[PDB]
């Protein structure tokens, strides 16, 4: 699952 | 500038 | 260290000359030395610190991932790469979790700053835990929880529901709870209450706000689809 | 050395490895130990090798270009950290010719690797030239000059006019007369000549042979119609 992108 | 070997 | 003898403010400059180069190690290290200087860091010089150990743990977490597919379909050259990588990125997620404690956490001077801080701590630890095993796993897991829930604690105090750095949190928070914790339900209702808590209120927000709320609204939506 | 106490093997091995994982300082320092254990390199050997150590000046050059045009554009930062992208740039280089010039160029060997490392020797001295002034700079044209002029009298002798290396190197030549050497009159004849003699004899090749040869003949194409 992704995380936040920055 | 002008392109060498890619490799 | 190797920055002590460099100016605050020439550190910072390299920081950002180093970003247009896309040179993510040394932006790194010259934010490692302005934190060193021990003075708080403004919001765009918290944003640079992120921005470059991010590029930097992110590129050893996708090599470890290559080397880690290629081991698990397997002499032990595979295995000891692996490590080698690991041995890396658990040195730099040990730096940026030093920073955290000495002394970025608790002398940040608002709630905002403190929260991301907190933030940042759980990250990193979660990373570590993508890559530890047994006992060390465990209490790495329990320092990540710690360090989100403490980050949690003070944005429900002091940060509206809608507040990027607030969701972002969530966010990360929840996917701590899927991916690492195997704590799915955890995972979904915290995501969950964030999002209808944010949504209460998105009509207050103005155009730009509006944007950044519901970006961060709909990374947890794609979370809760794939786990829900 | 950090790698003396590694088999051979298991360097190259580790070379391939850190390929996939874009781990190319990795993957140079791999190669590098592999070539100290003193035997020939194989054909893939030597590629392992040039692409690790291309991936890494290769950044270093984008990076040192970068940070030119900021100073030539413009305190003493910018200069400073340029100043350090080209010291490090230039002992990647060093370390490359003293590869080149230690363990693999020998007056023996078959064409194909006296060719191929003579044509590298040229290369990183052409990088050098790159960020070098002066005199300094006149001497460094001059060995880079003189490595390729060995390898093109080589492989004019010992190669067929299509074959890859042999293309190679006159694409890269011509690129030095253009870029370095202050003389596009004789990069735009070797790259005309090249690729005219070439296409004569792509008639012998099978169809691998053609498609190699034809892809680096594509490349000569695209510098003179570039060029002219
Ligand atoms: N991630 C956390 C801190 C750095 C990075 C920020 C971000 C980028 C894209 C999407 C979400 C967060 C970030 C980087 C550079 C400038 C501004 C940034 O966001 C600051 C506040 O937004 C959360
Ligand atoms: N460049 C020089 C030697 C390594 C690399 C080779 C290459 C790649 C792409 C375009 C031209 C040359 C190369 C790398 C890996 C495998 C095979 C390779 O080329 C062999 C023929 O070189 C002329
Ligand atoms: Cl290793
Ligand atoms: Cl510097
Ligand atoms: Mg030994
Ligand atoms: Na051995
Ligand atoms: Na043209």
């Amino acid at each position: 699952t992704p995380s936040l992108p920055g | 500038r002008t392109p060498s070997l890619p490799g | 260290g190797a920055m002590g003898s460099m100016e605050r403010a020439s550190l910072i400059q390299k920081a950002k000359l180093a970003e247009q180069a896309e040179r993510y190690e040394d932006m790194a290290a010259f934010m490692k030395g302005a934190v060193e200087k021990g003075e708080e860091l403004s919001c765009e010089e918290r944003n640079l610190l992120s921005v470059a150990y991010k590029n930097v743990v992110g590129g050893q977490r996708a090599a470890w991932r290559v080397l880690s597919s290629i081991e698990q379909k397997s002499g032990p050259e595979v295995r000891e790469y692996r490590e080698k990588v690991e041995t890396e990125l658990q040195g730099v997620c040990d730096t940026v979790l030093g920073l955290l404690d000495s002394h970025l956490i608790k002398e940040a001077g608002d709630a905002e700053s403190r929260v991301f801080y907190l933030k940042m701590k759980g990250d990193y630890y979660r990373y570590l835990a993508e890559v530890a095993t047994g006992d060390d796993k465990k209490r790495i897991i329990d320092s990540a929880r710690s360090a989100y829930q403490e980050a949690m604690d003070i944005s429900k105090k002091e940060m509206p529901p809608t507040n990027p750095i607030r969701l972002g949190l969530a966010l990360n928070f929840s996917v701590f709870h899927y991916e690492i914790a195997n704590s799915p339900e955890e995972a979904i209702s915290l995501a969950k209450t964030t999002f209808d808590e944010a949504m209460a209120d998105l009509h207050t927000l103005s155009e730009d706000s509006y944007k950044d709320s519901t970006l961060i609204m709909q990374l947890l939506r794609d979370n809760l689809t794939l786990w829900t």
